[PDB]
């Protein structure tokens, strides 16, 4: 009757061991600011709208991307067929994004970019001329 | 699985940037209904070998049914030569 | 008053209120507070009015 | 032979092995046989992998990890630890009056909503897998709670590690 | 014992004692109606099987058919009027029709090609159809029923029905417009066609072979499906899904529920097969994503 509990892992190192620690407070303060910032001010509109999904859009992708935008959203309109376009002039401070995920469609890696490109950049997607449109602010 | 792992020690070798996986088959009942069989074996397929250790930066993956067809002779079913699974990149420098 | 679908057939459509009241509007009928109904789809989940503005699905 | 993604939920003729081996004595193979299918070296071999078994009066509980039987922060089911599922249907499956409760948990870290839908999720993954193998749809119930009763102490990192898991409680009547 | 030939169809008036229940066979023609009149039946049949056309009462209940031995007969038409129905039983290859019915609850027994026609509000908690007789439902509003088939009918009905158990074993086919029920029990057997919509809070499906499900538009919040060789399912659930599909039979799915766990088992698939053009297509979460 040799007594054992259940969780038995590999070994741990005391270096993982403190960056865990420090990783789980960071999460907790970017939990409770990010519910003060939802309830301050309650978002409205949706960028389905401005980017809506079609035929092959629907094909999938995984991704680990650590760069400028522009090359990137230029390989996800080739994949999808479609024809690229840039509108405005490109920042001399690159903008860089960072997106790692695994198997979503073509139209939410699309979102979640224009999410991330925040207040410099915006994509576009015209389904009938089959136009992926990058443009960039009017800032500096 | 021993083939999938043959593959993913394969494509270990070489330095890359997009791979992409296409899935096509034989004509069974619809357009439909293997346009999704398609779609759901190249996602199996791609996430195993994503799990394995591809150091690439994107995959993609596409089922395309039986549209484009390699070969005219069409008589067998899954044992037909022209349902099969394609998995193409370019070599980057 | 909003209103939302509960099932759809071709033909036929089962629609419940704000306040649970139930109701079953056919191609082209009175509905207070839309206007008419013009086009029952069946594939998609949404029945158009003639106010301009779509019934759908409750999330 | 054995199909080793889930023997197609088919049960193994598992005896007829070992009674082909040492006749290939009839005795001998009866009594290998006659061991290894009684209940306390299943308990043994549950004890042998990572699950864990307390019985107390008429309740019976099972204690799994997710660290080996999930992979990691999904509902999807960890298909190189077949055995120990193959085992624990071999042991429900002597207790065919009983109804059956599952009930899934987290530790602490994230969101509330986030840590009930995945506790919900997991518990769904085993009820259904349960289901599939021949219980019947009215003897089962599955719930996920969050970190709403622990076992341990979250603030250290082993006992952290002991408090996700799944349980899985049934009567005698 | 007597044939029909040498005498046409005549005009007949009797009248009936009180009856809450119709038992008619033979080769007819029968129409329904309601009123608060007298008792009465209405013969259109030939003088000289006026006769043979026996309208008999025991027990409250009324006996319309053949009387001394059926050799032949062609063509008998009754009408009927009255109060309460309860129990209405066809047999012998006819049509019966009928409308504006009400009742609290009555059983059908409908045999051997009875062509019907009703067109009331009646809530029944049981019916039966032996074989090879379509029949057109419009208008149910019960708060029970029990459904059993055995032969090839081909039935369809309308209304409000809390359904709670289905068994199927031929070459039947079932459609229901509406279903606002609470737990569903289906077992089918050799090769059955359903067809159901509505609102359902569990359901259990059980599918043997050459059996087909059309439960798209049966939006369930519980689904418990088990398909064995050469069987069709087609599933809309909401909340939790739970799927087993064995050696070649299919299951597919038009909703993305909030849980979602399948199973294969030797050559069973289950698939998406939705529409990918919708412009509000929903993607799968952390929670939803699992890989066939």
């Amino acid at each position: 009757m040799k007594f054992k509990k259940p969780p038995i892992n590999n070994p741990s190192d005391d270096a993982t061991i403190k960056l865990a620690e420090a990783a789980v407070s960071v999460s907790d303060s970017m939990l409770e600011m990010a519910k003060v910032e939802k309830v301050i001010t309650p978002p409205s509109k949706d960028n389905t709208l401005t980017i809506p999904n079609a035929y092959n859009l629907q094909a999938r992708a995984s991704v680990d991307w650590s760069g400028p935008i522009e090359e990137l959203t230029a390989r996800i309109a080739k994949a999808a067929h479609f024809r690229f376009r840039v509108l405005g002039k490109s920042p001399s401070v690159p903008v860089l994004i960072s997106i790692s995920t695994k198997d979503e469609s073509l139209a939410e890696i699309l979102r979640d970019i224009d999410y991330q490109a925040g207040k410099k950049a915006s994509i576009h997607v015209y389904p009938n001329s089959q136009v992926v449109e990058l443009r960039y602010a009017k800032i500096y | 699985y021993s083939l999938l792992n043959e593959i993913a020690a394969f494509l270990k070798q070489f330095r890359k940037i997009a791979i992409t996986v296409t899935s096509y088959s034989s004509k069974y009942v619809s357009v439909k209904r293997e346009r999704a069989l398609t779609l759901a074996r190249s996602r199996v397929v791609s996430e195993y070998l994503w799990s394995q250790g591809v150091d690439s930066r994107i995959i993609f993956t596409q089922g395309l049914g039986s549209d484009k067809p390699i070969t005219s002779y069409t008589l067998g079913g899954d044992r037909s030569p022209n349902a099969r699974v394609e998995i193409t990149f370019r070599r980057a420098v | 008053i909003i209103y939302y679908i509960q099932a759809v057939i071709p033909g036929r459509a089962w629609l419940i209120g704000s306040n649970g009241s139930t109701l079953t509007v056919r191609e082209g009928s009175k509905i207070p507070g839309y206007g008419m109904v013009k086009l029952i789809d069946s594939l998609q989940g949404r029945i158009l009015t003639s106010s301009g503005q779509v019934i759908k699905f409750s999330q | 032979c054995f199909h080793p993604p889930y023997n197609n939920f088919q049960p193994d003729r598992r005896a007829v092995k070992r009674v082909g081996v040492d006749t290939g004595g009839g005795t001998v193979g009866l009594v290998a046989s006659i061991y290894r299918d009684s209940k306390r070296k299943i308990i043994r071999d549950l004890q042998k992998q990572d699950i864990q078994y307390v019985e107390y009066g008429d309740t019976r509980t099972l204690i799994i990890p997710t660290d080996k039987y999930f992979m990691f922060s999904s509902p999807r089911l960890n298909e190189i630890c077949y055995p120990g599922l193959n085992n624990v249907i071999r042991l429900l499956n002597f207790y065919p009056q009983s109804t059956i409760y599952v009930a899934g948990f987290t530790d602490n870290v994230g969101s509330r909503s986030h840590k009930r839908k995945l506790s919900q999720a997991q518990a769904e993954t085993m009820m259904t897998f349960l289901w599939a193998n021949g219980i019947a749809a009215k003897r089962l119930k599955a719930e996920g709670y969050g970190d709403k009763n622990a076992i341990s102490d979250n603030a250290i990192i082993h006992g952290s590690a002991q408090n996700r898991r799944i349980e899985i409680q049934w009567f005698t009547s | 014992e007597v044939k029909k030939q040498g005498t046409s169809s005549t005009r007949q008036f009797r009248q009936v004692s009180s009856f809450n229940q119709i038992v008619v066979q033979g080769r007819l023609n029968v129409n329904l109606h309601t009123g608060y009149n007298k008792p009465e039946v209405m013969l259109r049949g030939d003088p000289r099987d006026l006769v043979q056309v026996r309208t008999i009462v025991k027990q409250n209940t009324l006996y319309v058919s053949l009387g001394q031995g059926y050799p032949d007969y062609g063509a008998v038409t009754v009408d009927i009027k009255t109060k309460f129905l309860n129990r209405f039983r066809y047999e012998g290859a006819g049509v019966v029709t009928g409308n504006n019915l009400r009742t609290s609850y009555l059983d059908l027994y409908l045999a051997n090609e009875g062509t019907t026609r009703l067109a009331g509000n009646i809530g029944l908690q049981k019916l039966e159809a032996v074989g090879n007789g379509v029949t057109q439902i419009n208008g149910v509003s019960s708060r029970n029923l029990q459904i059993v088939l055995k032969g090839d009918p081909k039935v369809l009905i309308s209304g409000f029905v809390n359904l709670r158990q289905l068994d199927m074993y031929g070459k039947g086919t079932l459609s229901l417009y509406w279903i606002k029920s609470d737990t569903l029990t289906i077992r089918a057997k050799k090769a059955a066609k359903i067809q159901l919509a509505g609102i359902v809070n569990r359901l259990d499906v059980e599918l043997w072979d050459f059996a087909q499900f059309k439960g798209k538009y049966l939006r369930a919040q519980r689904s418990f499906v088990k398909t064995h060789d050469k069987s069709v399912a087609e599933i809309s659930a909401v909340n939790h899904q739970s799927s087993l599909a064995t050696d070649a039979s299919d299951i597919y799915y038009y909703n993305l529920s909030k849980t979602r766990a399948d199973f294969m088992a030797f050559n069973g698939s289950v698939l998406d097969m939705r529409e990918w053009g919708q412009s509000d297509l929903k993607d799968f979460d952390r929670y939803n994503k699992q890989f066939p």
